[PDB]
């Protein structure tokens, strides 16, 4: 009744092995998603021309197909990035400046929302130099929502015992 | 420019599709002559 | 074709919009009768709910010469003519007489463009505008630029090549200089040549391929059957004759700055700023002195003193006169 | 013949506000000529327009009034490329997959000619394919020239394109015959705004969900320099707040109702606009406010909002400069971030050296460009920018710097926005000397001057206000002090105090006299 | 003959039809078989491109180099083309 789109992506940066992929993994479990595409992005990369870009496609054909087979009555899928940071670099601006990897920013930018409206998607970023992130895929209609896991505190190691020796 | 082109390898001949096939007709005059036999 | 049909009305000259559009390529021409078409044709419709069509006026409709005007002003925009936008971004607080030395500058820029038209034997001459900083040498050449009249007309300056290397630089000098290879008459003006060389005291220090690359572009003389003119401005004159520079130009104008209190006073009076009883006590007090200022430090002084208050106008710009000074 | 535009379209329901000019000027120029009759269109024999191109900064509204003109039209489902998906390894693939788009239609024209129907091709990101030419990126763009407008004519097609970046386009794709219809998406000004929240928040209200305490008015008025984008980011936000608090708090629906308070809190915590004013930096910079200690700190503070009030209503002068300058550890940052939030303005940003350790010099130009860039799109600016020298990576010996950066900063001060808007840059240094020897002085238009303690009673009146010493001490100080003359600065003396502090509860005194009288230095 | 004759393993494309051409075009003019009935010409712009071991005595013996007429040439030039 109201009519409000869902958020279509989150990202949380921080100091490596704290706790990030595990609560990407429940966070799909809590809200009976299907299984989770995890992808790693250094491994995107290709020598060949037009490579990257058809890896970056691979992880959007079920949640298209099942959105025009169920129409509007489709469940929710899920894909994971890992060092996003690493295939999304600011692009320059200067003509005869440009870098080695735009091609693969400006695929995502337009699979992310594009003509075509997907209501049956999610995206978790991780990532931990959060200010190298190009600005066009920080704004309310990409990854509206930043969040910061740090080292744990006395509490948070006194927490982490117990679950791991209960 | 990172490319290059390609070269093929045919297969739409196999040396044993005329073994099975040349065998298998090889029976059936037998049961074609009894049977017109038969029916005349 | 569409005079065929009467649809073309009797108040429309085709001579007069040959003459108007200067180098208009083909495709232009008709682009520009296209919009005109468009924008007549617009006139019969209405687009804010369900889409009707008013098939009563039909039969009255014509082109008139102010749909081409306004297509020609807003629509097409030429690539090899010129365009009154750079001469509104250069010239954008005027020109006033405020003196002699503005009208004999005109008298030899008007006398050098008569030669570059009416010659035979020096199909290349070049002039150097050189001055005191802050004393207006940019409006006066893009001014003479504008009176020239020739077809192509364009404005190389460093505003748009920021951060750009040596190469760069000398890659888009030459792409303008092709350029204006292919027409029977073209001006181009240099602005502030002491910046398209990083030049600073210290070291002292500057980009030797661009000093180079200028150097021999002002000796190359067009194809045969045109002609060219080279107008250029820097504010550093003894600089640019220590590395042999001064050879390659033909000649040189001096621009120089308000000396008089007259001067001053008919300055201020033709701005139309202060009031004639703040006159009278301006006027006391700049007479039995002297003043050495440029048109552009004056605007900005006027400007800074006149968010005083009402009554202290007078006495903070006479203070900010005094603390700049003149110091010749 | 069906007409071109559906029977049942109308512009209330295309749910787009602000862009009224634009979408008036395309309607002119491009569809214009495919609704009046085609009997009197076809005496006039005219061609049809092939192509448009619009570009803005992001989020503004532009894949948006492509799809809608895209489903506006009776004409057959129009075909997507989403980003640079022709791209191929093998020689020869790329041309093909081109070729592929404008077959149907070539079909068409050849089977029915003059009746055939419309075709629709949107680009997305083309910035990305087509570049300017001079075997990887120029053989894509010769097929395109060629199939847009070759041997064979075609008049049932229509080209969208959409970019950030239109300079990098190529040159000879943007001439009459071609995609020659451009078109700017900029920020909205006040109506826009209203007008998109009115769109956003009609769908609620007809089912009696909004507050009557909530005006649309005062959410208009506060916003600035926020893009479309941001005004739907807030209402999901408050439409969040709302839900969540409901369930938390406790079936208990057919009450839930969006209050000024949820607003209020979405748009002070949730929504940061990127053209707009951030808090956090203030905050850093001026880590211990501003205590009034003498006069100078107030003739700085009167000096400064003429400067702003100067270069906000005046009209001959759109360009105003100034430049603080005074001893080291005398508190200029401070000052200037201090003058720049005063001005309340709607765009402020600070350039500092803190963030670009280790760039190289056309890393820090690059930086500038877009810091610069970006205050251009607003009618309204403020940049400031500190430690200079810094920046110019000055070192007594040699002497040595970086002479790209000096004539990229020297280029930036004179260049005046464009026609009808307004800057201000303000700026800092510590060495005034080595800046006029290199001759920058003469590009600000005026210099402002930040003193140091020079008098006891200063001293004093500024160890009164931190509040730190008592009575007996005071006096004790001020028997000493009062004196003599004193040189030391604010940082320098909040430091001194600070190491002083840590000493035994009777012996701090001797100490603090000690350390300053090492650090007096001639004035 | 340069299209098809360059120096073995210097393509980076798919040499792997070049090499194999160039050895049987090798193998083929002077191997185990004599032959005293074959007459081979070739014209190219590159002379330096040709593969070495294809120039050596016995396989392309005869090389000529065909350059700019001088006077007398025009004057004959001419002269034929005008009958
Ligand atoms: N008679 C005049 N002569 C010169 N400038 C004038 C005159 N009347 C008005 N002006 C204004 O003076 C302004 C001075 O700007 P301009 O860029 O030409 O200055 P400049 O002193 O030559 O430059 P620079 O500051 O780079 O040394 C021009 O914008 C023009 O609007
Ligand atoms: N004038 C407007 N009225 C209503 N919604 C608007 C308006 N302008 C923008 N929007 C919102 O813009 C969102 C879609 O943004 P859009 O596709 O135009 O972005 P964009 O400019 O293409 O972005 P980017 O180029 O960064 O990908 C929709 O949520 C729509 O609500
Ligand atoms: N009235 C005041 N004026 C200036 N600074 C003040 C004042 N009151 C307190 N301060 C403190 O002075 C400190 C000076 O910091 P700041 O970085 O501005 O110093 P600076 O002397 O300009 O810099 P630098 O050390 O780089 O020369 C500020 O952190 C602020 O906390
Ligand atoms: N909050 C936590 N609770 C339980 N285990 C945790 C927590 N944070 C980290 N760990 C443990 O740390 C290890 C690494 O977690 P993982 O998410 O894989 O790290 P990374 O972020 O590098 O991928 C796992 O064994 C995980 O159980």
């Amino acid at each position: 009744q109201m009519g409000c789109k869902h958020v279509k992506g989150i990202l949380l940066y921080g100091p490596p092995g704290c706790g990030k992929t595990l609560l990407a993994r429940q966070i799909g479990k809590m809200l009976n998603a299907r299984e989770p595409k995890v992808v790693n992005g250094p491994e995107i990369l290709n020598k060949y021309v037009g490579e990257s870009e058809a890896n970056i496609r691979k992880l959007f054909a079920d949640a298209e197909e099942e959105q025009r087979r169920l129409g509007a009555n489709s469940g929710l899928h899920i894909i994971i990035f890992d060092e996003i940071d690493a295939i999304c670099k600011q692009r320059g601006s200067m003509a005869g400046s440009t870098g080695v990897h735009d091609t693969v920013v400006n695929q995502l930018l337009s699979k992310i929302d594009g003509v075509e409206q997907l209501n049956n998607i999610l995206v978790i970023g991780m990532t931990n130099r959060p200010d190298l992130i190009d600005e066009a895929l920080l704004r309310p209609g990409r990854l509206e929502v930043k969040m910061e896991i740090g080292l744990p505190d006395e509490k948070g190691r006194l927490q982490i015992l117990h679950i791991h020796t209960a | 420019a990172i490319f290059a082109s390609g070269i093929i390898m045919d297969s739409s001949i196999s040396k044993q599709a005329l073994s099975e096939i040349e065998t298998r007709h090889s029976e059936i005059i037998k049961l074609e002559n009894s049977i017109r036999e038969l029916h005349d | 074709r569409m005079r065929g049909h009467q649809l073309l009305s009797a108040d429309v000259d085709i001579k007069e919009l040959a003459v108007e559009t200067k180098n208009f390529s083909g495709a232009e021409l008709e682009g520009l009768v296209r919009a005109a078409q468009s924008t007549a044709m617009n006139r019969h419709i209405k687009a804010s709910t369900k889409v009707e069509v008013d098939m009563e006026k039909a039969e009255s409709l014509q082109v008139t010469r102010g749909d081409f005007l306004a297509s020609l002003e807003n629509d097409i925009k030429p690539a090899f003519g010129t365009n009154q936008e750079d001469y509104a971004s250069y010239i954008m607080n005027g020109i006033i007489k405020w003196g002699d030395p503005v009208t004999r500058v005109l008298d030899d820029g008007e006398l050098l463009v008569q030669q570059t038209k009416n010659s035979d034997r020096t199909p290349l001459v070049s002039v150097l505008l050189e001055g005191p900083p802050h004393s207006g040498k940019t409006a006066l050449a893009a001014k003479i630029a504008e009176e020239s009249n020739f077809p192509f007309i364009k404005i190389c300056s460093p505003d748009k090549m920021i951060g750009f290397s040596e190469t760069a630089k000398c890659q888009a000098m030459k792409k303008i200089f092709d350029d204006a290879y292919k027409s029977q008459l073209s001006c181009v003006v240099v602005d502030d040549i002491e910046r398209l060389l990083d030049y600073v005291p210290i070291g002292p220090r500057f980009s030797n391929l661009v000093l180079q690359a200028l150097l021999v572009l002002l000796k190359k003389a067009p194809p045969q059957g045109r002609k060219l003119l080279i107008i250029g401005t820097t504010s550093r004159k003894d600089v640019l004759q220590e590395m042999e520079m001064l050879n390659a130009f033909s000649t040189t104008i001096h621009v120089p700055n308000i000396a008089t209190g007259e001067q001053l006073l008919e300055a201020l009076e033709l701005l139309g700023n202060f009031k004639d009883k703040e006159r009278t006590t301006i006027a006391q007090q700049v007479k039995g002195k002297k003043v050495w200022i440029g048109i552009k430090k004056l605007l900005m002084l006027i400007e800074m003193s006149l968010q005083m208050d009402p009554e202290y106008r007078v006495r903070k710009f006479l203070a900010l006169l005094r603390e700049e000074g003149a110091s010749p | 013949r069906q007409s071109i535009i559906n029977p049942d379209w109308n512009f209330e329901k295309m749910g787009i506000g602000g862009l009224d000019k634009e979408f008036s000027d395309i309607f002119r120029r491009a569809f214009a000529s495919r609704v009046f009759p085609p009997e009197i269109v076809e005496q006039m024999g005219c061609k049809h327009v092939k192509g448009i191109l619009l570009y803005g900064p992001p989020g503004c509204g532009k894949t948006l009034l492509a799809r809608q003109i895209g489903k506006m039209l009776n004409a057959r489902e129009p075909k997507v490329v989403n980003g640079p998906e022709i791209l191929n390894k093998y020689v020869g693939e790329s041309e093909a997959n081109i070729r592929k788009l404008f077959a149907d239609a070539e079909e068409e024209q050849r089977r029915l000619g003059a009746n055939s129907g419309l075709h629709i091709i949107i680009f997305d990101e083309i910035d990305a394919i087509c570049k300017q030419r001079g075997g990887v990126h120029d053989t894509v763009v010769n097929q395109l020239l060629s199939k847009i407008d070759g041997v064979e004519q075609l008049n049932n097609i229509l080209v969208i394109g959409m970019t950030n970046r239109p300079d990098l386009i190529d040159e000879a794709l943007l001439r009459p015959g071609r995609l020659e219809v451009k078109m700017e998406i900029g920020l909205p000004d006040e109506k826009g705004r209203l007008q998109i929240l009115h769109i956003h928040t009609a769908r609620m209200r007809g089912h009696q969900l909004l507050s009557a305490d909530v005006d649309i008015k005062e959410l208009a008025v506060e916003t600035k320099n926020f893009s479309g984008a941001e005004l739907e980011g807030l209402v999901r936000a408050a439409q969040s707040t709302a839900m969540n608090r409901h369930i938390k708090a406790s079936e208990k629906a057919e009450s839930l109702q969006v209050t000024r308070g949820d607003f209020l809190a979405s748009l002070e915590n949730d929504i940061k606009p990127a053209f707009g004013t951030n808090q956090e930096d203030y905050a850093s910079y001026i880590m211990n406010g501003i205590i009034k200690w003498g006069d100078p700190v107030t003739r700085v503070l009167d000096d400064g909002e003429l400067l702003v009030q100067q270069t906000k209503n005046s009209d001959r002068t759109p360009l105003v400069s100034v430049l603080l300058e005074g001893p080291p550890h005398s508190g200029k940052t401070a000052l200037a971030a201090k003058i720049a939030e005063e001005s309340n303005f709607p765009f402020i940003k600070i350039c500092s050296p803190d963030k670009m350790i280790g760039f190289s010099e056309t890393a820090k130009c690059q930086a500038m460009k877009k810091i610069f860039d970006d205050a251009y799109k607003s009618q309204l600016s403020c940049v400031v920018v500190d430690d200079i020298e810094r920046l110019l990576d000055y070192v007594p010996i040699g002497p040595r710097f970086s002479n790209l950066v000096l004539q990229a900063l020297l280029v930036l001060l004179k260049k005046a926005p464009p026609q009808g808007r307004k800057l201000l840059i303000i700026g800092t240094t510590s060495r005034k000397d080595v800046l006029q020897e290199m001759e920058m002085l003469n590009a600000f238009s005026t210099t402002i001057h930040v003193p140091n303690i020079a008098t006891g009673e200063q001293l004093l009146e500024a160890l009164e206000l931190l509040g730190n010493f008592k009575d007996k001490e005071r006096t004790t100080i001020a028997q000493q002090v009062k004196g003599k003359k004193v040189w030391i600065g604010i940082k320098k003396l909040l430091m001194l105090i600070e190491m002083s502090l840590q000493m035994d509860p009777e012996y701090r005194v001797r100490k603090f006299l000690a350390l300053l009288r090492e650090e007096g230095a001639s004035p």
